[PDB]
């Protein structure tokens, strides 16, 4: 949500031009849509991999 | 059909409570411009209060949404299914002037209502009331500013594209649509004019040159339009016919043939889709994921659902071999 | 575990949205942003 | 870095090898063995 206001806050001024801050921008937010899905993936792997072996050989006091 | 109306059916097909979170839509414009005309020939269907004077007193919220088969429900009649729609018309004039009075009074309390229709998107219409300088009957001496802030509560809300409503009668400099369209949309970018009564113009002169979007440069274009006159209205003329009869008149005059396939409105019912298809993007990438992994939630036993056969020994046996283990 | 899913989150949305929207902005923009559209009804001058 | 690569080199492979065989194991092993063509001779009564 703040990158994506970013994206527009950069194509808003700088482009005087028409539907090129309209093709601009929705390419650019598409992208950003598509690689929300991986990292949202991945965080989501991440946290299955935390759930796998519960290390206590780290600097955990037993 | 278009793809969009499809990807909804699929939609409500799989019933899941996903949208695809179209912008609303509001009709703007000047007091007797057609602006409900217009929005119900955009529906489809003739449940609409329209006639001369002022009609539309009230904010009518509309809710087309995708079913079976098609009624209407209101907010309060509730567990009534109008479904024929003189009913309908008669119930909201009745319903309006409950309120307002029968003084041409008016109110800003929205009347929210719901259509059901098959193959149309869960859009958000809003018809408004037109805007006027002198009280007329018994309205406050403030009707100006209070319509103007009336519909600007609806308007200046983003995701909101205007149907910036005018008459081909009234020079277009004084469109009191076009006014608050520039005041709430400078760039023009959900904006959408619309020209109504091309019919009644006077002997000698033509709307070419605001029509070829020259004397307004607007990014949208101007969509020319030529709805029933009242006279067709008490005589109920019907919409296949007028429709006929709108397509006869942009083929025979002679300022407008030549952009005819652009004007009328079935061009005007595209527009609006492509622009519904325009804005429906950029969540896609979101959306087709979000239910992708809805499909993958699924497909493991969908490869036991594909293929089954009852007495099939090799699934009874290999399901009654993992129950046991489980067990 | 708290430290170390907050100092690996970051890494890892930042290695598959930014660091990759940044570089689809230096190295594709252009070549789609070609094909979308005209290409000749494009960058039409603002009324302005 | 160490520490963190240390801590999530386990918890990474058996999160994907120890701890999927064994539900490979546990749960489709078993279809696969009987869906394996001529049962008669995936059971060989060995002489011994
Ligand atoms: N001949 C002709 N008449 C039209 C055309 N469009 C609208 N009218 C007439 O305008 C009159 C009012 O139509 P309507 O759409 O209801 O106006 P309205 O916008 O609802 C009035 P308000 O918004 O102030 O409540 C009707 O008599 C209708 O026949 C047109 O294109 N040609
Ligand atoms: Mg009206």
């Amino acid at each position: 949500s703040e990158l994506i206001s970013t994206v527009r806050q950069c194509t808003k001024k700088l482009q005087q031009y028409p539907r090129l801050r309209e093709e601009m921008e929705r390419i650019v937010t598409t992208h950003i849509r598509e690689r929300e899905g991986r990292t949202k993936e991945q965080v989501m792997l991440l946290i299955d991999i935390e759930l796998a072996y519960m290390n206590t050989n780290h600097e955990d006091f037993i | 059909i278009p793809l969009v109306n499809r990807l909804q059916d699929a939609f409500s097909a799989i019933g899941q409570n996903a949208d695809l979170d179209l912008p609303q839509i509001a009709v703007v414009g000047g007091q007797s411009a057609g602006k409900s005309s217009v929005l119900e020939n955009f529906v489809g269907r003739d449940f609409l209060p329209r006639g001369s004077g002022i009609v539309t007193r009230r904010p009518l919220v509309l809710q087309l949404v995708n079913a079976t088969t098609e009624y209407a429900e209101f907010l309060h009649c509730k567990g009534k299914k109008f479904t024929d729609f003189e009913e309908v018309r008669l119930e909201i004039e009745a319903e309006t002037d409950r309120v307002t009075g029968t003084n041409k009074g008016i109110s800003p309390v929205p009347i929210n209502l719901r259509v059901y229709s098959p193959h149309v998107l869960n859009l958000t219409l809003v018809d408004l009331p037109g805007m006027t300088k002198v009280p007329v009957g018994d309205q406050p001496p403030d009707i100006e500013f209070q319509i103007r802030d009336m519909l600007m509560q609806f308007v200046t809300k983003e995701n909101c594209l205007i149907l910036a409503v005018s008459p081909a009668n009234s020079d277009l400099a004084n469109s009191d649509a076009l006014k608050v369209a520039k005041e709430v949309d400078p760039q023009g970018q959900r904006t959408i004019g619309v020209i109504t009564k091309l019919d009644l113009m006077d002997e000698g002169t033509d709307a070419r040159d605001v029509l070829e979007n020259k004397l307004l440069p607007l990014r949208r274009g101007y969509i020319g339009v030529v709805n029933r006159s009242q006279k067709d209205i008490d005589g109920k003329k019907d919409i296949t016919a007028a429709l006929a009869a709108e397509r006869k008149f942009f083929l025979s005059h002679p300022s407008y043939r030549h952009l005819a396939d652009r004007m009328g409105t079935p061009y005007l019912q595209k527009v609006l889709n492509q622009q519904l298809t325009n804005h429906i993007r950029d969540t896609l990438p979101g959306l087709r994921n979000k239910l992708q992994s809805q499909l993958l939630s699924i497909e493991k036993e969908v490869e036991e659902y594909k293929n089954f056969r009852p007495d099939d020994p090799a699934r009874k046996t290999k399901a009654l071999l993992q129950m046991v283990q489980q067990f | 575990v708290n430290k170390t899913v907050r100092d690996l989150m970051p890494k890892t949305i930042m290695h598959l949205m930014i660091n990759n929207t940044k570089e689809f902005i230096f190295s594709e923009l252009l070549a789609n942003l070609y094909s979308c559209g005209d290409q000749n009804t494009l960058m039409e001058e603002s009324a302005e």
